[PDB]
């Protein structure tokens, strides 16, 4: 019997990205070698199988710093973090391999799928 | 906006 | 130059509602007289002008319990909290006045607008 | 789903 506001989910995501920009209520730092990225644990868990596993673990849920595998590319992580908060993926010939490898590690299935398709089209 | 979902 | 995943924002919201259902990483209790509602501060701020003002205040941002005005109807609040996490508003003849009054207090402009329109259609 | 926004 409900009515639905079509734009509500995108409006919520836009506001969560505005909170991230202003560093409001961010509760974790993701460290990717020499780079640091502040974020909201809930958004990360909502977008990534890896973060869902980390922040549901009874010990790791309480950490304020998470260090990723040294093989992870910071630019690839940055592109994926932007996608989590905006639905837009900045996929380019020069970053697709790093984005795909990062999305595989983060367990972001739809991103991995589009990367595979864009690579297949070139070869 | 509002629609019937 | 980005590509966009159409369903991403709705998928994020669905996962945030699943976290709320399972009481995962909820960080505030909203008290509406005899009722309590657990939620995520970020989602509340993303949906309500009142919660945005509360959780950006340097003292109130740190409270784990927020008590609403005693005039606020718990069912109306519950319906609006469900709308925040799902984009679906359970508006009925028997609850529209309480939902509209609650949405005015919470500063949820689009909800107030649809309530006004449904009331105008009856009178 | 993916589209050009
Ligand atoms: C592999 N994989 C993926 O591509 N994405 C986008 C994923 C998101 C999650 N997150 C959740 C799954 C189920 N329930 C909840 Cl409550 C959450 C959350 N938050 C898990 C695995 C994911
Ligand atoms: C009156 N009103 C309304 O109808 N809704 C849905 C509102 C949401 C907010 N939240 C935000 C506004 C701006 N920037 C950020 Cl970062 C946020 C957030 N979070 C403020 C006022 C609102």
């Amino acid at each position: 019997s409900c009515i639905q506001f079509t734009r509500h989910a995108s409006d919520v995501l836009l506001n969560l990205n505005r909170l991230r920009s202003r560093d409001i209520l961010t509760d974790v730092v993701i460290v990717v070698s020499r780079e640091q990225f502040r974020a909201h644990k809930t958004v990360l868990m909502a977008c990534s199988g890896l973060f869902y596993s980390i922040f549901t673990d009874q010990l790791k849920c309480n950490l304020s710093v998470i260090n990723l595998d040294p093989e992870i590319n910071p630019e690839g992580f940055c592109i994926l973090l932007d996608f989590m908060y905006t639905s837009r993926l900045n996929l380019r010939e020069g970053n697709i391999m790093a984005v795909m490898a990062t999305a595989m590690y983060l367990q972001m299935e739809h991103v991995v799928d589009t990367c595979r398709k864009f690579i297949k089209a070139s070869e | 906006a509002w629609v019937i979902p």
